[PDB]
Formats: structure tokens, C-alpha cells, sequence
């Protein structure tokens, strides 16, 4: 798992591209993916 | 002219306090501002 570098990235079939960066989302234990206003993802729970 | 210039002084402190206390004053401006912001906030819901 690579951070703060740009990343084509793919956790459980979610393809992207972009920076990831440790965060203060604080997901519900329920919950694996954070969507934007826009529906793309916008936060990941990594599956590790 | 004392008058005058008192009436003036006077008329330019009440425009201080009818701005400040009008919110609807500046209102011409400020849907200038909430227009353009509720368009993009329209066109990027549109990617949902």
C-alpha cells in the first residue's frame, strides 16, 4: 500500500487514480467505501 | 453650508447602519453569488 503519491489503485475490483492518504473519516464498522456529492469514491476501508 | 454638510455627514453615517442592518440590501449581490454557486453545485450532482 502506497500514500501521498499518485496511485492506480484497485481495492476489491474498485478501479482508480489518485493520491491516498490516511484519514479522519471515522467509517461505522458496516461500512467499506465513502462516496462524494458526485458518487465517486472519495474514501476506502483497505480490505487488510 | 453648515447645514448642508451636517445633513450630508449625517446621511453618509445612516448608510453604514441601513447596510449592516438590511440583509436584503446587499441581497442583489449576494444571489449573484448563491446563483453560480447552486449551477455548479447542480452540474456536479449531475456525475451522481
Amino acid at each position: 500500500l502506497v500514500k501521498n503519491k499518485c496511485v492506480n489503485f484497485n481495492f476489491n475490483g474498485l478501479t482508480g487514480t489518485g493520491v491516498l492518504t490516511e484519514s479522519n473519516k471515522k467509517f461505522l464498522p458496516f461500512q467499506q467505501f465513502g462516496r462524494d456529492i458526485a458518487d465517486t469514491t472519495d474514501a476506502v476501508r483497505d480490505p487488510q | 453650508q453648515k447645514l448642508i454638510a451636517n445633513q450630508f455627514n449625517s446621511a453618509i453615517g445612516k448608510i453604514q447602519d441601513s447596510l449592516s442592518s438590511t440583509p436584503s440590501a446587499l441581497g442583489k449581490l449576494q444571489d449573484v453569488v448563491n446563483q453560480n454557486a447552486q449551477a455548479l453545485n447542480t452540474l456536479v450532482k449531475q456525475l451522481s
